[PDB]
DNA sequence: TCAGGATGTATATATCTGACACGTGCCTGGAGACTAGGGAGTAATCCCCTTGGCGGTTAAAACGCGGGGGACAGCGCGTACGTGCGTTTAAGCGGTGCTAGAGCTGTCTACGACCAATTGAGCGGCCTCGGCACCGGGATTCTCGA
DNA sequence: TCGAGAATCCCGGTGCCGAGGCCGCTCAATTGGTCGTAGACAGCTCTAGCACCGCTTAAACGCACGTACGCGCTGTCCCCCGCGTTTTAACCGCCAAGGGGATTACTCCCTAGTCTCCAGGCACGTGTCAGATATATACATCCTGA
């Protein structure tokens, strides 16, 4: 029946239509097609996959289970994405 | 013997309340007693205990200090409070302003009672978005009000409102939600400035962790703030059995009851109305099953012996297995509910033993849940057994909460088992028509007892109330059961403190208190499938024995596989050994 | 024999001693020079004063006494070469400076 | 007879309102569940600090804004004011990622 | 327990450039990470720069060519002027 | 004769098939010496240095024409223009 | 010893040679304005790389530029070259 | 007391002693481990054998006994992940692998 | 006078992979610069990796996370296997 | 569908050539022995993150729904380089001389490194207060149509 | 070619909370006093970069057609925009316990220096073999044509 968690809105759709809409509006774009949504969700999942891979690599190296801010700052700063304000 | 030092502390700090606008002597220092009720009170008469307690709180207003009503649910804190507001509004002529704070679920009750019993007192409510709230906001900004309703969230949302106005006499409700010390709402009421005098109200006294502290022993009383800061551990060291809790610290307990005399007021319902005919408080004992057998401990082995297992593993897989539904595809790849899928759990065996008998004997049973996965699976097999029922949850939105009760209370209805959670309803559910309660897992606090048990025992149920508390053999949720039950029976001093917090007969706090200290001295003494016994625990009388033994003869001829599902072996061990 | 910090001898703000030590223990080279931490102190003086000064100009333009990471955003990306240094690196809370394409906007 | 705006004016008003403001755009909790769900794949039962999730959030937000800006330039180069999948994958194809 | 930051140094620079202008906490942290990152570029590049010459010590000339080679544009000229000025003023003490 | 566009394929296959250096040495030599004369006078370049810088600028510039080709074929115009060849280094982050 | 002055020291890259250079990149149809722009971008790239190279050669106190200096200039430039050392 | 190179103890080719020394004097850390130069020796074994093996396959495909930087070019850019490592970095004398766009070529 | 190169090591790898296949001088130099560059990546990144943990020494785990974090893809798995195999074989001697 | 057209395949030979096998000197890896310090372990204290639930409040998000305009094939027309083709011609190459400076070796100090006393400088807590944030309400301001 | 209407900025009034001073602590900076040692000059080698100088020849170039195609122009719808209305879940707060990061502090153990003799690799020479320029050959393949 409905007891199974298999039937539910999947997590990647958690980014909504007006969310990514606004997020492109900041980019300076006017008219947006319909597949920009799915394609951009794919891109976001790939990028987050890479950065979180590096992050869990650092945190796993220190033997800690806690992913900290300095971790992500090291992943981005190593990828060329260096991020100020935190590290 | 720090109560004399506390008499000095109240000698120095006593003039804060009145000036800034025998230990009873400090509260007896002014001599007046008035038993008479307010004359403008309309809609009925006050009960004898209502007149006594009302005269007690007004007697506190004579000395003007703060007060506490700790008494049991069902004794009418409402009419006592609003009667204090109309009496204090009438005779004493201080007349206001008054601030009341109640949960939104009870705001309809309080608002409905303030009309009948106090027509002359003008009130204000807050609901229906800032559009409808802004009108009465403009109404209150002018300073026109007497008794103003509000809820907890509108304290922080109306922080501007309450900040722009100075109150006089506040009386709040639901003190056991407010109790939290680090609670943002409590800090905002510390930055609230103040009114003159405050009244805490709670249906149940301190529960769970160590004695009062955060609520009444800090937040309620002015002297108690600065005084009891350090002493919390000094008086909390009691909680190494006879030599501590009994020998020396018995008088320490006597002082804990000696300091709370002018403060708390608590009375048992059985001492006044006592309309409850009786109750039955028992338990049962279950045992494990296929996944709940050593495979359970085997999971504890390969996994330990994500994280936080010992707390998480219980409420999931000692109630029903494959609530993760990941291993459900292993045991039952057909993703289809068939016979003996729901019987792989050890606890459920007892259930599907009772359900045919309650279906034959025609009794409507209350059931309380946690881990709503159990509600989903139990609901699906509950559809497999083909018996009617009604659901409820925290997602109900209150539409089915209000409308559903009219479908439940119908006598001609065939709904038997009634689905509930432990936290749901906020004690406003008002179900008097079910005589039986069963609970899968034991809550961490007595609110299981004083909520789930007060659903039945409340007025309107004249039958015998039967309770079945499930537990499994050789498990840690055992030591959670005796931990919460036995280790949280420390409040037994307080539930005893209701009887001598009442009119307090002389022998109550020594002779009868000791008669309870029997139950204090049998603690360790209580630490130490049968179809006939489990059949008879639900039997009220002999003509029920006739029909249940008739069922015994009904299933005596027919064979009723095995008891439950068993570890055929390739499913059991191969489950969790490939995960890690 | 009075103790005088050599950071004040060069008339600077950023400390010479701290950058000298931290540079040593930073295992950049097995031996360190004398005037090198002074020279780094100087270039950090000029960079911090530069970008922070542009931030002061942006905050003054926005009629705000304090400075916001938005003001550091405008400070960075307003200047050409300063953006050329920080172009590859991102930032936090700054945002994007307003821009609209020529033919994208209507008449 | 109601009143409305011509198509394309609301776009300018929006873009000005967002580019004018520094506030974080995508909503926190859904991104939280996204990071936890995607990190569950690599190693089990990780624990993220709040500043870590805010970090990764603001980072992916800024980079993705840059991606939509690049896609906008490629679109206006294509003479189509509408952005498609073709040019948004051409942005990260020309960047050297794909 | 002890977490070191440049902080009050950037504060003093702010007070000698724009006295009335203040700085927030986020701005102090972001510019702290700024000077840390730039320092890491200059020193980290001067390390390998002195390693290519088989020179065991890092000196003022190494940092000189490091900052001259690091940040492009006219911005380097003023850094060279202020740097050499501070070195000469330091040695003349 | 040949139809227009076949010679293009034959060329592209002939070049991409071969590894030989393309631009001629000596003009590039005079280019590097002339452009280095601006910074510092009377520099001396080793042969391997000029070959280095040559092959480097050659490879990078080939990559630039490949990206310009992708941008052009995206624009639906098979012809490359100044617009897309400056859009390649504008989108790369250089300009 | 002497200095031979021959004109066309900037655009001396010939359109057949640079055209072949584009043909390796896989381009189909080449315009007429690609050549000047390509000489511009090549000139700027050459600016940067030779600026770094002569920075190294100047730091070492040598009057001769070596291939290793170019490999380091390209190194920090973001593209490492192989086969010439380092 | 017979001298045995520890590079042969691990059954490797790249020397452990040379990478150990060069790693020490390379001022990467103030103290160095024991099995670290062995581990680097191993990963260099696998990388060199990998890419050089692909180069051998390309040279065998071209019917050439020796290997040319063209063969290393094809070796690199034929493999996916190996190109992902070397994508950002350029090369010398390798060239470009043959490619032609779909709709660019005629019918 | 003395210019070191890996050389005959790459030669031995060639002879244990493709015995009949030869290598030119340009190929030996370009793959020499290859292993030099890759080594510079791994060790150079393991340095700062051990510096972020405030660990003064570089060890086998530092190079482990260094090579695992450096080169993406399935290519890292075989490097980890061969690496740990060589370390265990070295210590078991 | 077929003939003669301007480009790439395989087959002997030969032919410089530079990779590789073979053989010396020599600078650096390596084992053995002897001294010091870096990190892993156990163990209380306090702060932050988990994993299952509750009660509320709104701003955002979703679903229609008309409807405006831009993507999107087609259609012509005028350039615009593509493709030979004689005609110059400057790059490649081989072929000397001339010497600037990269590189190596040898001494000799100015200089960091390390260590012992000495102490202001920078960082945490405590406390206080302007500056940014929020709220009606009201004076333009560009945009939607006559 | 012009006039109303929703948006936007200008206004004070609260209002509350990080930013800044202020006080006190403690520990890295600072100041000498040896002391071993890169590197700074100083001189000598030689070798590779820089001059023509002449010959040889693919390479580039101005110029002639001649179709390829890029751009402007034009209907045709289909997709996204801007409202307008439900609806619903993020956002707080609350609860129940539990466990994971830190900071001193003895305690070992693994790799820095460290002096000693011994063998692996490379710069330098012989002395032989894979490949590219050099020749001649049906086939792979495309344009004109039908
Ligand atoms: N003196 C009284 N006369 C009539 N009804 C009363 C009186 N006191 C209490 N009640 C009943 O009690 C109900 C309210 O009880 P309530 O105040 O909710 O109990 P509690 O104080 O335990 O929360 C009312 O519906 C009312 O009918
Ligand atoms: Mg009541």
């Amino acid at each position: 029946a409905k007891r199974h968690r298999k039937v539910l809105r999947d997590n990647i759709q958690g980014i909504t239509k007006p969310a990514i809409r606004r997020l492109a509006r900041r980019g300076g774009v006017k008219r947006i097609s319909g597949l920009i949504y799915e394609e951009t969700r794919g891109v976001l999942k790939v990028f987050l996959e890479n950065v979180i891979r590096d992050a869990v690599t650092y945190t796993e190296h220190a033997k800690r289970k806690t992913v900290t801010a300095m971790d992500v700052v090291y992943a981005l700063k190593r990828q060329g994405r260096t991020l100020y304000g935190f590290g | 013997l720090l109560d004399q030092t506390k008499d000095t502390r109240i000698t120095h700090l006593l003039r804060q309340t009145n000036a800034f606008l025998d230990y009873y002597n400090v509260a007896h220092r002014i001599k007046e007693d008035i038993k008479k009720q307010p004359s403008i009170l309309v809609g009925g008469t006050l009960k004898d205990y209502q007149i006594k307690g009302l005269q007690w709180m007004v007697s506190l207003f004579n000395n003007h200090l703060n007060g506490i009503l700790a008494d049991e649910m069902g004794l009418g804190k409402t009419i006592q409070t609003i009667s204090l507001l109309t009496y204090l509004y009438e005779m004493k002529n201080i007349r206001g302003p008054y601030l009341v704070i109640v949960p939104l679920s009870t705001l309809s009750n309080w608002s409905s009672e303030f009309a009948k019993w106090a027509p002359t007192l003008r009130t204000i409510s807050f609901k229906g978005s800032p559009n409808e709230r802004k009108a009465k906001q403009a109404k209150i900004r002018a300073g026109e009000f007497d008794v103003v309703l509000t809820t907890f969230e509108y304290i922080i949302k109306e922080r501007a409102l309450l900040s722009k106005v100075k109150w006089v006499h506040m009386i709040i409700d639901e003190g056991h939600r407010m109790k939290n010390a680090q609670s943002k709402l409590s800090l905002t009421l510390n930055t609230h400035y103040h009114a003159d005098y405050r009244l805490i109200l709670t249906g149940t006294p301190l529960q769970n962790n160590l004695p009062e502290l955060w609520a009444l022993l800090n937040f309620v009383l002015p002297k108690i703030f600065n005084s009891v800061k350090s002493f919390d551990e000094w008086f909390n060291t009691p909680f190494d059995k006879i030599e501590l809790s009994e020998e020396e610290t018995l008088l320490v307990i006597r002082r804990l009851h000696k300091v709370l005399r002018p403060f708390l007021l608590r009375r048992l319902k059985k001492d006044v109305e006592k309309e409850l005919p009786d109750k039955v408080e028992k338990v049962v004992k279950c045992k494990m099953s296929a996944l709940q057998q050593i495979m359970y401990q085997q999971m504890l082995k390969y996994r330990r012996l994500g994280f936080n297992n010992q707390i998480m593993q219980l409420k999931k897989i000692c109630n029903h297995p494959f609530v993760f539904e990941e291993v459900e595809d292993q045991i039952n790849p057909t993703r289809e509910t068939n016979d003996d899928i729901w019987r792989v759990a050890g606890k459920f065996e007892l259930l599907d033993r009772i359900l045919p008998k309650l279906k034959a004997t025609g009794h409507r049973v209350l059931i309380f849940f946690q881990m709503t996965q159990i509600m989903d699976i139990m609901e699906d097999f509950l559809r497999y057994i083909n018996i009617k029922y009604l659901r409820l949850d925290g997602h109900t939105k209150s539409d089915e909460r209000s409308e559903l009760l009219r479908l439940f209370n119908a006598p001609d209805s065939e709904y038997l088992c009634f689905i509930l959670s432990t936290r749901a309803g906020g004690l406003g559910l008002n179900l008097q028509t079910a005589d039986t309660v069963i609970i899968f897992d034991t809550d961490w606090n007595p609110h299981q007892d004083l909520q789930a048990q007060d659903r039945a025992h409340r007025i309107g149920q004249k039958n015998e109330v039967r309770i079945l508390r499930l537990i499994t053999t050789n498990s840690v949720e055992e030591v959670i059961l005796e931990r919460a039950y036995k280790k949280l029976d420390i409040d037994g001093k307080v539930i005893q403190a209701g009887k001598f917090d009442n009119k307090s007969t002389s022998e109550e706090q020594e002779a009868l208190l000791r008669s309870l200290l029997d139950a204090e001295e049998e603690r360790r003494k209580k630490r130490e499938l049968k179809d006939s016994e489990i059949n008879e625990i639900l039997a009220r009388n002999d003509e029920e024995m006739a029909v249940l033994t008739r069922m015994d003869e009904d299933r005596s001829k027919k064979e009723e596989k095995s008891r439950l599902l068993e570890k055929k072996r390739e499913e059991s061990e191969s489950a969790a050994v490939y995960n890690g | 024999a009075k103790a005088k910090t050599r950071s004040s001898r060069a008339g600077l703000q950023f400390p010479v001693g701290r950058v000298h030590r931290l540079l040593r223990k930073g295992n950049y080279a097995e031996r360190v020079g004398a005037g090198a931490p002074v020279y780094l102190a100087a270039v950090l003086e000029y960079l911090t004063a530069e970008i922070l000064e542009l931030a002061g100009n942006a905050a003054r333009d926005n009629k705000k006494t304090r400075i916001i990471p938005r003001h550091l955003q405008l400070a960075v990306r307003n200047d050409e070469e300063l953006n050329k240094l920080l172009g590859r690196v991102t930032i936090a809370q700054g945002g994007v400076l307003p821009n609209i394409q020529s033919v994208l906007l209507p008449k | 007879k109601p009143h409305r705006y011509r198509p394309g004016t609301v776009a300018l008003r929006e873009i000005r309102r967002y580019q004018k403001s520094t506030e974080l755009l995508i909503r926190k909790l859904p991104f939280q569940r996204l990071v936890r769900e995607i990190a569950q794949d690599f190693k089990t039962d990780l624990r993220f600090q709040s500043s870590a999730v805010m970090a990764l959030q603001e980072a992916s937000e800024a980079y993705l804004v840059a991606l939509f800006e690049d896609t906008n330039l490629c679109a206006i180069h294509a003479k189509r004011v509408t952005i498609m999948p073709k040019d948004i994958q051409l942005a990260r194809r020309i960047r050297g990622e794909r | 327990t002890r977490k070191e930051s440049y902080a009050i140094y950037v504060y003093k620079v702010l007070k000698q450039v724009h006295p009335d202008t203040g700085i927030s906490s986020k701005a102090m942290s972001i510019m702290n990470s700024f000077v840390n990152d730039v320092f890491e570029r200059i020193a980290g590049e001067a390390s390998r720069l002195a390693h290519y010459n088989k020179r065991s010590t890092i000196t003022s000339r190494e940092i000189q060519t490091a900052v001259r080679l690091l940040l492009p544009g006219e911005l380097a000229k003023h850094a060279v002027s202020e740097g050499t000025k501070a070195v000469t003023k330091y040695t003349s003490a």
